[PDB]
RNA sequence: AAAUAUGUAAGAAGUCCUUGUUACUUAAUUGAACGUGGACAUUUGAAUGAAGAGCUUUUAGUGGGCCAUUUUUGGUAAGC
RNA sequence: GGAAUACUGCCAGCUGGGACUGAGGACUGCGACGUAAGUCAAGGAUGCUGGCAUAAUGGUUAUAUGCCGCCCGUCUUGAAACACGGACCAAGGAGUCUAACGUCUAUGCGAGUGUUUGGGUGUAAAACCCAUACGCGUAAUGAAAGUGAACGUAGGUUGGGGCCUCGCAAGAGGUGCACAAUCGACCGAUCCUGAUGUCUUCGGAUGGAUUUGAGUAAGAGCAUAGCUGUUGGGACCCGAAAG
């Protein structure tokens, strides 16, 4: 009789999507990426800074 | 007064060609037409007998009748808000075979051969045509291709 | 005048036809009068058929 | 024949099995999404390190919103809008990108705003305004059993299955997209950002292909 | 505003709930709308829609037509079903022992069938004998045999029966109908 | 009193109201206008074919 | 009856369903069959071809009693025998007791042979018969006797 | 020699294999047309949409039009 | 060299204020939190409290204020028009009836149908009952003389709802009414061909033909009634100059 919105109403969010509980549990909205120390080539930097 | 005769406004349409006047070559007479063939209509101006009307120039039809020097062709014509079928008696100088049908036929033959060879393996035949897909990712190198910078040019007279 | 696909009619009403219109309202009364005349004639010729 | 406990418990058990299947499917989807995005980022970084340029793949999916009213439309764009199911202003639909659909979009450029939708805006669109076409009726989704009953032939069981099929343009994108009723958005909450809509986005207007800014517009309209 | 691709608020164009106010016919359509709702057999829906029909869409079926239909292979013991009137035909001389369910039988048709030894049945008795239309054979009379359909599509080079009251010589057999008087059609 | 001579304004809209439906195609189009020598042969050939099939599946 | 006509529904509406531009005027195309060769030609030729002109020869003083000859087909021939004796005659498919049918007394002038009487002999008396009708009657084993 | 418009085709009423009829046709089972039996099914043969598809009868009003962007004729031009 | 920050984006991150709405009316569904009992924000609002219980809310009406609002009808491409009718009010005031029809619908009977010209009878213009005719239909086609509808399961092919058989179903096969397309057969007209024969000029068998018919091919009609449409009628109403 009435359309309840998910993205509010966490009850209907958990009804539609069982993965939302464990998404919130491990906080996959804020997932920290692994740091990589690679550097661009000198040709890339001089092309970028070229007039 | 106004003037709507049979060959009205057909000057350039029934003009012959550049450097292709004269007699017609014998392959047009040696072609064979059977009932059910798909043909294109293009009038030859040097053959005044059995000509199509100017409406049917550039039209494509199906053969329904074969006579001594001529072919019966069926054209669907838009009149008012619907189509009527029209039967045309055209001499074979104004007729050539259409190539769209035979391309579809050779596609059918290759498609059936592919299906038959893949029937013994079961390898997800994929027999339908697809449109031009968006292109995939690629890596573009600068070895020997360091990018060259361009700028807009100023105005000049050039006369 | 002439219009859609209908049969050609011939309705002859171009004279003053409304002056000569005979409606037989008197059918039942005329039947009663005929029966009465037959009865009186039989009474007048009382044995004859 | 009590019939209020036995088959009720059996139905509940079948529901738990379906929920477990949906849960593991959504975990797999999330893992492959994050793997794809990190792979693209790392490929760009490796091309820069090697001195090359990573040209990313062209977009496979566009979202199209009708921006113009229904009066005074020429017949060929009008027909193309009807065939793309944009029969109302602020109506939106996903389109698979091929040569055919690109020529359609070029036909209807001055009456639409379109671009490349992201996962978040696709998910918000399907969650908030998600309506299926069930025997010519517009039914709110609101439960996975509707999507199970209507798209379960092509492996699609849940709303996240439908979202995955939309964003990764899969073998049954056509069926899933036609199952989705055209989205009825409102006007944007902060306005259009321009004084004047009916110029191209490049000329400071609203129509045409804004590439990644369709997410901002669609989220303000949704 | 909506760019409508179809006409709004259009009727289906199909006659439900027949225009007749015959109370027994209304009882029959009540029974068969129950059967068509709850038996999932296509026979019930077909005969319900046939019950709705108008008179010119229910031409009479002759007993000769019934016998010809029973002469089909494997159709000798089927129940003939006519949603309409059964008239008889004196052009046949032998008639089989069939069962025929119909709305109406003429006196000659009913006498012919019961003399040959079969039986004449109403549609509600058909309903209680074959609720899903088991072993039945629906027969329809010829719709395009009416006198009115002769004139439909009258035009040049149609061969399609002018609307006319009197016939004969000098009634529409002149200019426009032979080459000696102008043109032919 | 002069008037408008001619225009095709509104005519394609009128045609497209319930307009430009394609003609119905059938198996076996009509044989009229076909060569009478061919038709004369064809009737006899079909009669012989009918007799042969009747004798085969009699 | 008046209460169901569209005159009642046109009350209040100005032009009574007859239009504002073109009105209900008296006779804007002539009376009766006016202009059948002129302004009304297309209707006349589309819907009544053959209307104008004369076709054959005249016949002065035609009495339609000289040409009285109602036709009877063979497939309805057996209806002239009453039903209670019809079964008896069909079962006794014999000569020397063949039923006699007076088609003239039934009110017919000619017997036409449309098809398929049964294989019983009958004595058909008629003013006229067609060739196929006589052939089918004789093939059934009866005879045609001409009367006047 | 464009751009825009425009004809046809994108399968089961298809394709292939084999062989019956004829008074047509051929030097000739040569062919033509129509035929009997077998094989190839859901990616059955591009896209998108379908809001049902197809068919028929009957009859109203109307048959003075005008305006805008672009194409365009006469006219110095015109709310021509 | 190591960070920070901006910008852009994501979170099924948290949280405060404001407004409008509360449709539905036993239970049933999908869920969530709990070992369980159970509870819940999960298929649409309940709980607690106050004042009044009356002209207080509200309705009606006159007026005031803010903003808006040109005279109706009509012809017309275009009317508020410096276009026409209209000072006002009451009453009257215009698509009717009939003859014959078209389509459609309802009804009765149905290869038939129509009692009502007439007769019988009557509680007397009613109701009830009925013979012979006649009309339309059941046969067409020719100018006419005239002739007159089965080669065949009343034909073949394609498609066909429904039904039957097998199958859990999907499907496959059989039969296929109506209807559609097409090729044939039959009847009449036209053009040929011209058998046995004979008042030797009559007869017209048989086989054909890019011809032709408002035909046949297991009948559908007849009668009454209704809307709409047609024609003649004063004919929707009022209106000439004339004759
Ligand atoms: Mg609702
Ligand atoms: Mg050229
Ligand atoms: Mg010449
Ligand atoms: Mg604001
Ligand atoms: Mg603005
Ligand atoms: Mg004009
Ligand atoms: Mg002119
Ligand atoms: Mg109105
Ligand atoms: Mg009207
Ligand atoms: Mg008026
Ligand atoms: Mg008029
Ligand atoms: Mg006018
Ligand atoms: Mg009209
Ligand atoms: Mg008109
Ligand atoms: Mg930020
Ligand atoms: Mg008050
Ligand atoms: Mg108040
Ligand atoms: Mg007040
Ligand atoms: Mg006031
Ligand atoms: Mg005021
Ligand atoms: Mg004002
Ligand atoms: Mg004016
Ligand atoms: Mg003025
Ligand atoms: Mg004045
Ligand atoms: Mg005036
Ligand atoms: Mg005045
Ligand atoms: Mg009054
Ligand atoms: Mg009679
Ligand atoms: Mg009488
Ligand atoms: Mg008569
Ligand atoms: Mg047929
Ligand atoms: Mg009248
Ligand atoms: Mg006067
Ligand atoms: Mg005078």
């Amino acid at each position: 009789v009435l359309k309840k919105n998910p993205l509010k109403n966490k009850q209907v969010l958990l009804r539609l999507n069982p993965y939302a509980k464990v998404f919130a549990a491990e906080k996959l909205g804020s997932k920290k990426a692994e740091k990589t120390g690679t550097k661009p080539a000198a040709v890339f930097t001089e092309t970028l800074k070229h007039d | 007064g106004k003037s709507h005769g049979y060959r009205s406004r057909t000057r350039y349409m029934f003009q012959r060609d550049f450097r292709k006047h004269g007699a017609v070559h014998l392959s047009t007479y040696l072609k064979v037409y059977k009932v059910g063939d798909i043909v294109d209509i293009k009038a030859n101006g040097s053959i005044q007998k059995g000509m199509p009307h100017k409406f049917y120039q550039g039209k494509t039809g199906v053969v329904y009748n074969v006579t001594k020097s001529s072919v019966g062709v069926i054209i669907n014509k838009m009149v008012g808000n619907r189509y009527l079928e029209k039967r045309l008696n055209l001499r074979v100088e104004h007729i050539k075979h259409s190539k769209c049908r035979q391309e579809f036929l050779e596609r059918v033959k290759a498609n059936a051969a592919k299906r038959a060879e893949a029937k013994a393996q079961g390898v997800a035949v994929q027999l339908k045509r697809q449109p031009a897909q968006p292109r995939e990712s690629r890596i573009v190198s600068t070895e020997g291709n360091v990018p060259q910078t361009l700028a807009p040019v100023p105005y000049e007279t050039f006369i | 005048a002439i219009s859609k696909n209908l049969p050609i009619l011939k309705n002859h009403f171009r004279k003053h036809w409304q002056e000569r219109v005979k409606v037989h309202f008197d059918q039942a009364g005329k039947k009663v009068s005929r029966r009465n005349a037959r009865a009186t004639r039989a009474a007048k010729i009382a044995p004859r058929p | 024949a009590e019939q209020v406990a036995a088959e009720r418990a059996a139905r509940k058990a079948a529901n738990k099995e379906k929920r477990a299947i949906i849960l593991e499917r959504n975990a797999a989807y999330q893992k492959e999404y994050e793997t794809a995005e990190r792979n693209i980022i790392q490929a760009k970084r490796d091309a820069k390190a090697a001195g090359s340029y990573y040209v990313e793949a062209q977009h496979k999916l566009v979202f199209v919103v009708r921006i113009k009213g229904i009066n005074k439309i020429p017949p060929k764009p009008r027909k193309v809008l009807q065939l793309l199911r944009l029969t109302r202003i602020n109506s939106g639909t996903f389109v698979k990108v091929t040569k055919a659909t690109l020529e359609l979009l070029k036909l209807i450029e001055p009456y639409v705003a379109y671009g490349y939708p992201s996962y978040s805006t696709i998910r918000q669109l399907v969650y908030k305004r998600g309506f299926g076409k069930i025997n010519k009726q517009r039914v709110p989704l609101s439960d996975n059993a509707i999507i199970e009953a209507n798209l379960g032939k092509y492996g699609i069981l849940s709303i996240d299955d439908l979202i995955h099929e939309i964003i990764t343009v899969g073998p049954h994108f056509k069926q899933a997209n036609n199952f989705l009723w055209p989205f009825k958005l409102s006007n944007p909450s902060g306005g259009w950002g321009v004084p004047r809509k009916f110029k191209h986005f490049i000329q400071g207007g609203s129509f045409g292909n804004r590439e990644e800014f369709i997410n901002k517009l669609v989220k303000s309209m949704n | 505003g909506i760019d409508h691709t179809s006409k709004q608020h259009k009727r289906s164009g199909h006659r439900t709930a027949p225009k007749s106010d015959n109370v027994y016919l209304k009882l029959l359509v009540k029974l068969y709308t129950f059967l068509a709702r709850r038996t999932d057999a296509p026979f019930n829906k077909v005969v319900l829609k046939a019950l709705f029909l108008s008179k010119i869409n229910r031409p009479p079926v002759s007993v000769s037509r019934i016998a010809r239909a029973l002469k089909q292979e494997g159709a000798a013991n089927k129940t003939v079903v006519v949603v309409g009137t059964v008239t008889d035909d004196a052009r046949i001389f032998e008639f089989p022992k069939t069962t025929v369910a119909a709305l109406r039988f003429t006196a000659g048709a009913r006498a012919k069938i019961v003399k040959a030894g079969g039986e004449c049945i109403t549609l509600d008795q058909l309903a209680v004998r074959a609720p899903k239309g088991q072993n039945t054979l629906i027969l329809r009379g010829p719709r395009n045999s009416r006198e009115a359909v002769r004139h439909f599509g009258m035009g040049p080079h149609k061969g399609k029966a002018p609307r006319i009251l009197s016939t004969g010589r000098k009634f529409e057999r002149a200019r426009g109908r032979r080459r000696s008087k102008g043109f032919k059609v | 009193a002069k008037s408008k001579n001619h225009t095709a304004h509104n005519q394609t809209r009128k045609a497209h109201r319930n307009g430009i439906k394609k003609p119905k195609t059938y198996k076996y189009p009509s044989l009229k206008g076909v060569d009478p020598k061919f038709r004369r042969n064809h009737k006899h050939a079909l009669h012989g074919t009918a007799k042969a099939l009747a004798a085969a599946k009699k | 009856p008046s209460r169901f006509t569209k005159t009642r529904k046109h009350r209040g509406h100005v032009s009574a369903g007859k239009g504002r531009i073109g009105k209900h005027r008296k006779h804007p195309g002539g009376r009766g069959m006016a202009g059948g060769q002129h302004h009304h030609r297309i209707n006349m030729d589309k819907y009544h071809p053959g209307y104008f002109g004369k076709v054959g020869m005249r016949y002065f003083h035609k009495q339609q009693a000289h040409f009285w000859k109602p036709v009877l087909n063979l497939d309805k021939l057996w209806t002239l025998i009453p039903e209670d004796k019809r079964d008896q005659y069909l079962k006794s498919a014999s000569k020397e007791t063949a039923p006699v049918i007076d088609t003239l007394a039934a009110g017919y002038g000619k017997i036409l042979g449309k098809g398929r009487i049964p294989n019983v002999p009958v004595i058909v008396k008629a003013r006229f018969v067609s060739k196929l009708a006589e052939e089918k009657i004789r093939a059934a084993g009866g005879v045609v006797e001409l009367i006047a």
